[PDB]
């Protein structure tokens, strides 16, 4: 009738609106659409804040580039978006928050380009570390790279200085990063990123975790690892190149009890 | 883990007849496939024959092919290698592997061998 | 205070004025006060792998091409 | 009402087609599991199906009891130097493989536990000498109380510490636990600290370990030999089966592929390698 | 309606005869049991029956229980060179005589089994050595499932082979198993090859053994002695009765008549001679 | 949920208000989930041999010559 | 409303299914779809055999090299099909025989590649000789080719061995084999690939014969013949060549007389 394609699709959230035309519809992970703290599972007794527009609103991780050597890249939430605006600011201000996540992994070719990037939401995504003498030892400044977020790697290379250990992870690829079987990551939300057919993906996750509400800064819920499934070639191309960008979207936000500003040693 | 004791080698001369035993330590009874082999010497590692334990029944090396008859002793555990027919390039040091096993299929090379046994030498004397 | 059920019949004796036939129930009995302590009913329900298989905002529908 | 002990949907019968619908096709980029069942490409004939899932539901995928651990007591004579050896174990499924990857599946879950202690008893030196029938104590102190100091102090009143009198040659001994996570389901994972390090901080101070959570927290297993100095040591051994019932679970994970080192989810070197030889071309 | 327990019918009076009916004749050649009643060919009176066959239905003639195997396991000394001997026995009922001639009148059966574990045990050595009460280990592997390798390896961690403690000196040890065929009915008896020896292959690879299948598969038990080393050796049996219930059988067969040998039908020189001596002309 | 079935009585006790004459029942309940652990009630039908013994297409009977 | 194309088309008889992207719909020749032989015009009279799905399956025939020097390529049914499975053996153990067909003639190239196969099906495709000499000549071997097929030619060569005469046929192209002009061919049910639009041609086949059920060793019914109507070009490329196959299909077919199997001298 009025060709409605679902391949073009229109996200709008706040005041921020990301279209497109070649998409692969859109996944709701586990089919439960997000939403705010029911009153039957409420926890903390003050009221919740409620940002909305002020948070509920599409930003911009940093881009990437994707090339033959790239292993992939991983990017924990709210972790990436800690530095975004006001979601950025009402994540601080508060020891409780729950929110949800609209992830729009971007990223076009042409039709003489080639390849397959597996967008993932793995849900606690616990990464591995690098010493092979020390378990669980990784800083935290290590485990929340903030917006620049981590890459996956071809080999694992132990952490050797016990003097002044490195104390960060060493991913390895084909094991999902935490020693699992990548053909198999497909068990958790996910798209397909198949150069021929689409030029974006589309997951929106529910906040998923053990608790009602819990606090950002100290427990990440959700976690967007990027994989390449087909290596990248072009045409007859030595150096073929094109970037990869996520633009993610926290959603039906919320945090409880204010307090005084948190000042996290990032470094 | 199956245990593989070996005995016995030695050294006599061309057209000789001596014999291999070896146990299951382990614990034979359908599982193992008692196979045979011999070292030739850095060539070298060959698998003579093989008897399966359930049924009894005997392949050969097209080498060692009816000269050498492998021997089974059910009851007591063993599996013997009646190496007759010693002629000087019977020189290498023999083996006794044991596998697992197929229900039904007949114990071949190409099947096992899981554990390991002795390897205990036989070498046959040159004129 | 009892808890009789059905079992699912496997193999049937040759038995149908007691046994085999007339559908065998069992009896149960909770003995103590905390739920923690009973038994597990085993009587789960099931649900459609849709919450993991069919993801896709706009229903699936097969026959279809699955991208229009 | 679809329980787990339904017969699977009747394969129906189709024939011949030639039509504009195209069921054999999909796009697995969606992300959607292409549903398909064997009637749509090739011709079927009508079958009444019989199986059912009935013993592959969750509840089923874990009513067998695993080990979790093996705990150490004795009691040596009072003549020795060497102090009696009483065992406190830590309550973490994670101790052992076998129930971990059964249990890692899932991302959360919440089961009420029932625990079976059985305890098997020898002598150690080679005397003749003899040995009364023992009796155990197995005492559980939660998060915080105060644990064990002698296989003899105090602690050991059992004012409030929920215990248990094994008498050895009996039948194994057994106790139930209902669900006690500090949450709303335990957590199998947590990525994050426990601590964030602040700006205006000594990092010592500051500094957590990795995946570390209370979450996880249950308190510890106080095992000792109640009966007194024997002339004859003899020891024995605490082994504890976890029976998870009740059981319900949350998000699937791909399962453990390559050897679990530690409480963590890390790897050590040598052991990522799963998977063997096999050649493209060969069936 | 008519029950194992049901009288047999009562038999009719019957005067003289002297008709064109022939009950007496017959021609076995068309393979029918030519069916007489006493009433047929002899004069009869009036006799109210009372027996009843309830006694000889199928389920009364494999109601009792029978011993199928002798596993032996043992717990030497620490000290000891050699290892630890745990048993580790293939489910079959083939293994003695007894059960498997009464199994063999059909060819083939449905049958939930249970089976029932009798432990004894014994010093071995001539020392006034002792011996705590032993707890013995019988865990269930499936086909496939990883065989125990050592007495103490993770295999016995259980997870999912259900397995069973028995303390010795207890009332022996019993559980229950359904039907667990892969067919619709047990087969005693699979004439055939598992593998088809094909025109384009090796013989090595096509070769199997004959009446040798799946369908009688059905994984092992594996036994140990829990408690650790002991220094007076003690060994021990675990003799397995297997006792079929809720049974069902198809197609009668006639029974073995000479000595078994080996798993399949076949059988051995010199055993072939069933029959005694016995004149013709002498009663 | 019980299973109350009756014995056939052998030898009778002198005794029939109570044993002897009125019909001596047993109860019986199942003590388990699995069909597979009930005790076999041996309360078994029969059936007529003639799919064995007279396994003739054309109906036998007996008074008549066999062979006609 | 659920985007179903004219060029998506799914077959499937037997066990097997073909599929596809870019086809140009479907000809059911003459407008008759295959069916059982009827009652009314039923002539043998005892049971006939209805293989159904161990003969009514997706059989491929070998794959054919498309070049510049291409003339055009032929084959007889059920000649064609004589070692299919099923379909080749209840084909030798009767004396009679009637079967309809499914041809499904893929071939693609890319967006890049340029030319037209017209094919073809006519009902009986008698094929002229090779001698100049000697008329209706040429010997059963050569006029089943069976699954191999034969070719057309750019130009008549006589057969001038009278001694030892090659007795096949030596169709020419243009005259569509048989003396006639191809440009009217067209009046066969027919179907053009023509590379810029589709991939594949989809004929259905009914039974077509002066009799009600016949040999099928003796005569064959129908003929696929497919001709280049425009030639193979590619790039600026000299030797360009894309693979065409043919996947063809009993269908409704039966059987009567069983007797002994019949040994054709093939060779
Ligand atoms: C006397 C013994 C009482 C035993 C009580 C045990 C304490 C509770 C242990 C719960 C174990 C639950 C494991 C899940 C933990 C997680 O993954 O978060
Ligand atoms: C822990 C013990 C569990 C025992 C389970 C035993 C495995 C099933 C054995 C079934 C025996 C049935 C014999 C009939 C075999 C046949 O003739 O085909």
């Amino acid at each position: 009738a009025c060709g409605y394609s679902d391949r073009v699709l229109q996200l709008t959230l706040g005041n921020s609106t990301i279209t497109t035309q070649e998409a692969a519809n859109s996944v709701v992970a586990y089919g439960r659409w997000p939403e705010y703290l029911r009153d039957s599972e409420a926890n903390p007794v003050d009221q919740p804040t409620e940002p909305d527009v002020a948070a509920c609103r599409f930003y911009t991780l940093d881009t990437v580039s994707w090339t033959k050597e790239s292993r992939g890249w991983w990017w924990k939430l709210p972790d990436a978006l800690r530095d975004m605006g006001l979601f950025g600011q009402n994540m601080y201000y508060h020891y409780l928050g729950r929110s949800g996540y609209t992830v729009h992994v971007q990223c076009n070719a042409s039709k003489f380009h080639q390849g397959a990037l597996g967008v993932f939401a793995v849900p606690e995504m616990c990464l591995a570390g690098d010493s092979n003498t020390t378990t669980m030892h990784t800083s935290y400044q290590n485990a929340n790279p903030g917006e620049k977020g981590g890459t996956f790697t071809g080999t694992f290379t132990p952490d050797n200085n016990q003097t002044s250990p490195a104390r960060r992870f060493c991913p390895v690829d084909y094991l999902l990063g935490n020693g699992t079987l990548l053909g198999n990551a497909f068990v958790f939300p996910h798209q397909i990123i198949n150069l021929r057919t689409n030029n974006c993906a589309t997951l929106v996750l529910p906040y998923v975790n053990s608790l009602s509400i819990d606090s950002m800064v100290k427990h990440n819920n959700w976690g967007i690892a990027i994989l390449p499934l087909a290596p990248l070639n072009f045409a007859s191309e030595s150096s073929p190149e094109i970037p990869i960008t996520l633009t993610i979207a926290p959603m039906c936000c919320e945090f409880n009890g204010l307090r005084n500003i948190t000042l996290p040693r990032l470094q | 883990q199956v245990q593989l004791q070996e005995s016995g080698g030695g050294s006599v001369q061309a057209g000789g007849s001596l014999r291999l035993s070896c146990a299951a330590s382990g614990y034979q009874y359908s599982l193992l496939c008692m196979a045979w082999f011999r070292q030739v010497l850095g060539e070298g590692r060959e698998g003579v024959a093989f008897i399966t334990t359930y049924n009894g029944a005997m392949r050969y090396a097209d080498t060692v092919k009816g000269r050498f008859t492998v021997s089974q002793d059910k009851d007591k555990n063993t599996v013997y290698l009646q190496m007759n027919s010693l002629k000087p390039e019977d020189t290498a040091i023999y083996y006794c592997a044991a596998g697992r096993w197929r229900f039904g299929d007949i114990c071949h090379e190409g099947s096992g061998y899981n554990y390991w046994g002795q390897g205990t030498q036989v070498t046959v004397s040159s004129h | 205070g009892a808890q009789v059920s059905s079992q699912k019949v496997g193999a049937h004796e040759n038995s149908n004025r007691a046994y085999g036939g007339s559908t065998i129930n069992y009896t149960t009995i909770n003995y103590y006060r905390d739920s923690a302590s009973n038994a597990a009913s085993k009587q789960d329900f099931s649900q459609d792998p849709s919450k993991f298989t069919e993801p896709i905002k706009d229903v699936l529908i097969k026959t279809a091409p699955m991208l229009n | 009402a679809a329980t787990s002990r339904d017969a699977l949907p009747n394969t129906e019968a189709s024939g011949p087609t030639h039509s504009k619908e195209i069921p054999a096709l999909t796009a697995v980029e969606t992300g959607a599991t292409n549903p398909l069942v064997p009637s749509d490409t090739v011709q079927t004939r009508h079958v009444v199906q019989h199986r059912s899932r009935s013993e592959s539901s969750i509840e089923s995928f874990f009513a067998r009891g695993a080990c979790v651990t093996i705990m150490t007591v004795d009691n040596p004579a009072s003549t020795t130097n060497k102090d009696k050896l009483f065992a406190v174990w830590k309550i973490t499924y994670k101790d052992t493989v076998q129930l971990r990857r059964k249990l890692e599946f899932f991302t959360y879950s919440r089961f009420d536990m029932e625990l079976t202690f059985v305890v098997t008893a020898n002598f150690t030196e080679t005397n003749n000498g003899h040995a009364l029938n023992q009796v155990y104590q197995i005492m559980y102190v939660p998060p915080g109380a105060p644990v064990p100091e002698k296989w003899d102090d105090y602690t050991w009143q059992t004012s409030s510490n929920p215990s248990i009198f094994y008498t050895y040659g009996t039948a194994p001994a057994r106790i139930s636990v209902p669900y006690v996570g500090i949450s709303n389901a335990y957590s199998h994972f947590y990525d994050g600290f426990s601590k964030v390090p602040l700006k205006d901080q000594s990092a010592a101070l500051g500094d957590s370990l990795y995946g570390a959570a209370s979450l996880n927290d249950f308190g510890i297993l106080a095992v000792r030999v109640v009966n007194d100095h024997n002339p004859t040591k003899v020891t024995s051994k605490i082994r504890v089966y976890l029976k998870p019932k009740h059981i319900r679970v949350w998000c699937p994970r791909p399962p453990r592929a390559v050897a679990y080192y530690g409480p963590g989810v890390d790897y050590k070197d040598g052991t990522l390698t799963p998977l063997s030889t096999k050649d493209l071309t060969t069936y």
